């Protein structure tokens, strides 16, 4: 029954659709929910803006006059043009006339401030269709109307407020370039009347919401302003003193003097410097009498979140550090400015101390600012050596687990604040670990936190007292863990032990028997069944070996041999308890030790012994079970072989190279291996159905399969001896794969497969022109027909099929040339088809292909494979680069959208297209590809855009094609053509513009 | 001694009792 | 919590599943700590899982004698059983319950605790 | 005790899953836009008693926006989500504030950055700095990983009881209660369950 309102017939039942309205408002459920579909028809309804006047004018609901006020606005923002002129002006005085009877009644100006602040919002949307060229008297009447009533004078605030925001700070986008510039330089030119009316009103008092509306729209000119009406006038003044003590102004001229310390300034003027000096003295100032002094406990007064404390300290924050990272050097010279550069520094320091991770982040760049100045500047780090001396500890006890970003940040500036004063971060951190020993400060996170901090300054001392530092505390740290009872703590501060241990190889470098002390204890600890123990084992075992390891490989002396052979000979008994994933990372580290030693030999030798325990196991299994392929089902048996093959992918990913001996001793039978896993993946699809490949025992068959792709490609990416990869393993690895991909059915097919091709055709593509082809006889169609259907099937193959046809089409285009030209075809179809995903993966790739596919063709000449080329398919990639550019469904790929447009356009305005791209009797002979081009794209742009003039049209036209080799031009006339699709009657001189 | 006693002290720890 | 007269027999990581029948589809539940919650004064188990961070009652249902665990086709880490009442949402409704632990241990751990509170639900 | 929560941002941010995710536990894979929008009753338990979150889930495409910003009209408090994969969906977080802040000039307002679990993020967290200037709390999310996915519920439940030290607590948990003629039924269910493999199983749980 509420579908009443929907039926424009009859007349506009308005005490209805004030019931409709506030049941979507108020109630709930179905009847909420159906009130839901009912306004958003009545919404959508074009005719429905007629019906607005009497709703702003007979209903009794403010939310049904938001609403009426909505539906115009969607007709002054993309019709206003196509009305009949009175209308326009209709519209335009009933808004006005709306807004000053609202300001008028007090208790609907002080109750209704939704629908004064949407009312403003409309007016603003038509004096940016109307004014100024139609309305040149809206500004002086506007302050002419100000002095009236003070409802008035605060109510065109607001419309200032957002008049300069629709103009200069969101109009890059919603308007065409023409369209901006002329709003700009409009409210530019009356902007002297507008400034004197807000200084009058700042000046004059009195009514606090005049004053912040005023403020408000204050901080919007300060974007964009010149700075004469800040510097040449008393409103700093105004600012930094009245506007400071009161609360209700206080936050929002926080924010303009924010905005006035990035002002464009000239940095020659003496008073302009002054003037700059004397606005932050004056700010401080009453920060100190009127909110809270310097030494006031700010994380306290954040945690207590008392009304708008935190927003205030927020501000406060951006406010100091925004002022201080530009003008700073105005107060460092002068000595009486010596204590107002550092109590703001001291401010600093306690809103440092706030438990507020975002906004630790703000004041740590400002402290990363100033720290690295100090450690460049000459004549500055004195000035802040007690400022330096609290950020210290500030840092040392607020850091973080090594956010990624985070503590990137806090070891920069304490790696700075330590070459600033060594004995100073050195007398902090051993006072913190002596207060971790008597307990007063005793934590899990406190002595986690001090060791974060204590291993990031490794490489800031001289070696001689990084090593007395060292030893104190690591001597200071046994201790501790002596200390303390049961393994709950034992553990944290072994693991805290073993961190700091870990970020000093230079200090492990210099003394071995430390060092083998280290790693036997880390051995030990691979055994110890608590929780987290064996993963911090293994994690530092393999950190102290990428920065140590030439000291394994090397014999040190007294020594009877390289510790490497060591720790290979027991690496049974050390490995025994590990869980798999941390046998991998061992062997791993043992490979990185091993590619150190340069000697062939020895380091062959050393692989054969290392890998002598997988490889004894793989022996076993490879006569196993290949006599007779049944145990390849057995779980055990599955896992055994998996981690074989993780094994050799992690000794070949810190090898590379190096590794190929050891590829060489188990290829041939892994190989098999992969066919034979192949067969019972499709034999167990066959007996079982699809539902098989969700199963454990197929999905630890794919697996294995998976995991000797991987091996392939860790070699293969790394290789140095590219001719032994085409001779011995291109050829066996395709016979091997791509014959099993492409005659599974597709919920069978690896997609791994695809990106193992992609990493082969990466190293060897140039040298091998027909293994390329045979690779995409067996993917690409039936690949293809995989992902054709939707957006959403198969998406791992849907990102490899792009990344293998987007380095096919980089090292080997022969390959698509030799293709049937049903099959080019299809190709054609597939780029176009990755331009329409919105997977970012797949769009970017798509738009690459079809750029470089363009620079194949176009090298190639005036041979007839190019010529057939552009007729064929110049125009189907014109088009199909216009539709994703204009359907505002790809904007993620405007850039590229245009790159690849302009490349196109170009080509036929630079006459490398020999052969016309129309047939003889389309168009008269002897027409150039130009006129046809603009023919074709005319036509094109008429039928999809009807709504736009030919003249519009043309005029886009003619300047994009003049703008072909200008990219950020042209891309401003897509934009601007993006604007005026959204609505009726653009301006065709628009694009006139540049 | 001092690198001599940490790098003996360090082999005394244990996690246990 | 209204967890006080009771004791807990196992504990066990898990996530949760319900089965939506009209979509031939799983859905999850839940995601925490699976208790086995033994009350002592009338001398009955029951299921009580909570979910992380939010700590809201994904399962809440006693340990039938009944029900029967059976595997899934894609999972040696889950069971699958029907659940007659369930008052996680509310009033006791009718679930097809299925319950992933981090590894086969686990999902076999509970099996063998699932059956043990069987026995002491008849009782 | 309710409050108006409206959850505004591009299309695809992942805003309707993750109330979802709050609402029935569950992660729904599938992109289905939403239709102008969508009203959840969301009830969290406290220290303080429970808080009743109404949450406007608002549309993100154009094409389905709806009433727009009709939907925030009394509006208590809001989530900003954008996609941490998807730059441009940072790009539009100042529009939809500026909507936003239009209709509702003093609420409490969450920044949420979506979909962290991806590996391939697009936008760094250094880049994300837009609240500062404007006081909004920010947070990395991931409905899909769960990854401090109660965070801006629990901020804004702060920030709207006034109380700092507000927390979640566990529900009261009632005793659960104790036919063959639908015993066919359930084992006809049954049988299509177990038949029907359970989502990502590769998960750690
Ligand atoms: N990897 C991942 N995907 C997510 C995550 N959250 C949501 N998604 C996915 O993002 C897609 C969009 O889903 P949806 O929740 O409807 O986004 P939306 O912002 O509500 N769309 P709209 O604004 O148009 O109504 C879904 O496919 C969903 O699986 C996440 O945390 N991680
Ligand atoms: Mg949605």
């Amino acid at each position: 029954s509420m579908e009443g309102i929907l039926d424009f017939s009859n007349d506009l039942d308005i005490a209805l659709l004030d019931q409709v309205v506030s049941t979507f408002y108020q109630g709930s459920g179905v009847q909420q929910k159906q009130a839901q579909e009912i306004l958003t028809k009545f919404q959508d309804n074009p005719d429905a803006w007629q019906k607005a006047d009497q709703i702003l004018q007979f209903s009794t609901n403010p939310q049904s006059k938001f609403i009426a006020l909505s539906i115009l606005d969607k007709l002054i923002t993309r019709k206003w043009k196509l009305l009949p002129n009175d209308h326009r002006i209709g519209i335009r005085n009933f808004v006005v006339g709306m807004i000053i009877s609202m300001c008028q009644d007090d208790e609907v100006f002080k109750t209704q401030k939704n629908l004064i602040n949407k009312s403003d919002l409309t007016l603003v949307q038509i004096l940016k269709q109307e004014w100024p060229q139609n309305w040149p008297e809206f500004i002086p009447e506007l302050i002419g109307s100000s002095s009236s009533s003070v409802n008035v004078c605060e109510n065109n605030m607001i419309v200032l407020k957002l008049l300069s925001e629709e103009v200069f700070d969101f109009s890059a986008e919603q308007m065409t370039q023409a369209k901006a510039l002329h709003l700009k330089n409009s409210m530019s030119k009356e902007f002297e009347q507008i400034f004197k009316l807000c200084f009058q009103v700042l000046e004059q008092g009195s009514s606090s919401s005049l004053i912040v509306a005023t403020l408000e729209s204050l901080l919007r000119y300060l974007h964009w302003i010149p700075y004469r009406y800040i510097y040449e006038t008393n409103i700093l003044e105004l600012l930094s003193t009245k506007f400071m003590t009161s609360p209700d102004t206080r936050a929002i001229t926080l924010k303009c003097l924010t905005e006035v310390s990035n002002l464009k300034i000239p940095q020659d003027n003496d008073l302009i410097k002054r003037q700059t000096v004397l606005f932050f003295q004056n700010t401080l100032q009453q920060i100190a009498t009127s909110v809270m002094p310097v030494t006031a406990d700010l994380k306290a007064t954040y945690a207590n979140a008392n009304g708008n404390d935190q927003s205030f300290l927020q501000d406060l924050a951006m406010f100091l550090t925004t002022y201080l990272a530009r003008n700073r050097a105005l107060l460092e010279s002068d000595e009486s400015l010596r204590e107002l550069l550092l109590n703001a520094h001291q401010y600093l320091i306690q809103l440092s101390k706030i438990e507020e991770r975002e906004l630790f982040k703000t004041t740590l760049d400002y402290w990363h600012n100033l720290v690295a100045d100090l450690f460049y500047e000459p004549l500055k780090k004195h000035i802040y050596e007690e400022i330096c001396s609290q950020l210290r500890l500030v840092i040392i006890e607020n850091m973080v687990r090594p956010t990624i970003q985070l503590y990137k940040s806090e070891r920069e500036v304490l790696v700075y604040l330590t070459h600033l004063n060594v004995i100073d971060t050195e007398e902090i951190m051993i006072s913190k670990l002596a207060r971790q020993i008597d307990g007063s400060e005793w934590s899990w996170h406190n002595i986690n936190t001090l060791s974060w901090a204590i291993g990031s300054i490794s490489g800031t001392m001289s070696e001689d007292t990084e090593k007395r530092f060292v030893v104190t505390v690591i001597k200071d740290l046994l201790g501790l863990c002596e200390q303390k009872r049961g393994k709950d703590n034992k553990a944290v501060v072994a693991s805290d032990i073993m961190y700091v241990v870990g970020q000093y190889p230079r200090f492990l470098k210099a003394h071995w028997n430390f060092l083998r002390t280290v790693i036997l204890k880390l051995f030990e600890f691979m055994h110890e069944t608590h929780e987290g123990v064996q993963d911090m084992a293994c994690d530092t075992f393999i950190k102290i070996v990428q920065k140590c390891k030439y000291h394994f490989v090397i014999q040190q002396p007294r020594e009877s041999e390289p510790f490497i052979q060591t720790i290979i000979r027991d690496i049974q008994k050390t490995t025994a308890d590990l869980q798999p994933q941390q046998v991998h990372t061992f062997y791993k580290a043992c490979g990185i030790i091993i590619s150190e030693e340069r000697s062939v030999a020895e380091r062959n030798r050393l692989l054969s012994d290392l890998m002598q325990l997988p490889n004894m196991a793989w022996d076993t299994i490879v006569e196993q079970s290949t006599a007779n392929p049944t145990l390849l089902l057995d779980s055990e048996t599955v896992k055994i072989i998996a981690n074989i093959i993780k094994t050799n992918v992690a000794v070949c990913t810190s090898m590379g190279a190096d590794f190929y001996p050891q590829l060489g001793h188990i290829y041939y039978n892994m190989l098999q291996l992969y066919r034979a896993v192949s067969s019972m993946i499709s034999a167990q699809v066959a007996a079982e159905g699809l539902i098989a490949t969700k199963t454990p025992k197929v999905r630890g068959l794919r697996t294995i399969k998976k995991e000797i792709l991987k091996l392939v490609e860790t070699y293969i990416s790394k290789a140095r001896n590219l001719d032994d990869v085409v001779k011995v393993l291109v050829e066996p690895l395709l016979n091997a794969v791509l014959e099993d991909y492409m005659n599974n059915v597709p919920d069978a097919r690896d997609a791994e497969v695809l990106n193992c091709m992609t990493t082969v055709v990466e190293k060897v593509g140039h040298m091998i022109p027909q293994g390329v082809i045979l690779i995409l006889q067996s993917v690409f169609e039936c690949t293809l027909d995989m992902i054709n259907k939707d957006f959403t099937e198969y998406p791992e193959h849907r990102v490899e099929f792009y990344k293998l046809l987007k380095v096919i089409n980089e090292k080997s285009f022969a390959a698509f040339l030799e293709l049937p030209p049903a099959a080019f075809k299809l190709f054609v179809d597939a780029i176009c088809w990755a331009f329409k995903h919105n997977n970012r993966d797949v769009e970017v790739n798509g738009l690459q292909i079809a750029l470089d596919l363009v620079k194949n063709i176009e090298r190639m000449g005036n041979v007839p494979f190019a010529n057939e080329f552009h007729k064929n398919y110049f125009f189907i990639f014109v088009s199909e680069t216009f539709f994703v550019l204009t359907d505002s469904d790809h904007k993620s790929g405007f850039s590229k959208q245009a790159l690849l447009l302009m490349k196109l356009i170009s080509l036929v305005y630079d006459n490398k297209i020999s052969v016309p791209l129309y047939q003889e009797a389309e168009v008269p002979q002897g027409t150039s590809n130009q006129v046809y081009l603009s023919q074709y794209l005319a036509n094109m742009l008429s039928n999809a855009f009807p709504h736009l003039t030919s003249e519009q049209i043309a005029s886009f036209l003619s300047a994009l094609t003049k703008q072909c080799k200008d990219l950020v031009v042209f891309k401003g006339t897509l934009r601007d053509f993006l604007v005026q699709i959204k609505e009726v009657g653009g301006d065709p001189t628009d694009y006139l513009f540049a | 001694t001092n690198l001599e006693a940490l790098q003996k002290k360090l082999e005394e720890l244990e996690l246990d009792e | 919590t209204m967890e006080e007269d009771e004791e807990v027999l196992y504990k066990v990581r898990a996530k949760l599943f319900r089965f939506d029948a009209d979509a031939k589809e799983w859905k999850e539940r839940g995601t925490g700590d699976c208790k086995f919650l033994k009350n002592k004064k009338t001398n009955k188990v029951r299921i009580l899982m909570r979910r992380d961070k939010t700590l809201k009652i994904c399962a809440n249902h006693i340990i039938a004698p009944e029900y029967t665990l059976k595997p899934n086709v894609g999972s040696d880490r889950s069971w699958v059983y029907a659940c007659t009442a369930d008052i996680a949402e509310g009033e006791a409704e009718a679930f097809t319950f299925a319950i992933r632990f981090g590894s086969k241990e686990n999902a076999d751990k509970f099996k063998e605790e699932f059956e043990k509170a069987q026995e002491i639900n008849k009782k | 005790v309710q409050f108006k929560l409206v959850l505004v941002g591009d299309g695809g941010t992942g805003k309707t899953t993750f109330v979802k995710r709050h609402l029935t536990g569950e992660f729904e894979k599938k992109y289905v836009a939403t239709l102008g929008v969508e009203v959840h009753p969301l009830v969290f338990h406290t220290n303080r008693g429970p808080i009743k979150f109404n949450v406007w889930d608002t549309a993100g495409q154009e094409k389905f926006g709806g009433l727009r910003d009709g939907y925030y009209i009394q509006a208590q408090c809001a989530i900003i989500m954008f996609d941490v994969t998807s730059r441009v969906t940072y790009k539009n977080v100042p529009n939809w504030h500026r909507d936003l802040v239009r209709v509702c000039e003093n609420i409490p307002i969450v920044l949420c950055g979506n979909k962290v679990d991806i590996k391939d993020r697009k936008v760094k967290a250094k880049s994300i700095v837009f609240h500062r200037k404007k006081n909004l709390q920010y947070y990395d999310i991931s409905a899909k990983s769960n990854y401090n996915f109660e965070k801006p519920f629990l901020w804004l439940a702060r920030k709207l009881i006034g109380d700092p030290n507000l927390e979640f607590v566990a529900m009261p948990a009632l005793a659960p209660p104790e036919d063959p003629a639908l015993a066919a039924q359930y084992e006809h269910d049954l049988e299509v369950a177990q038949t029907t493999a359970l989502p990502d199983e590769d998960d750690d749980l």
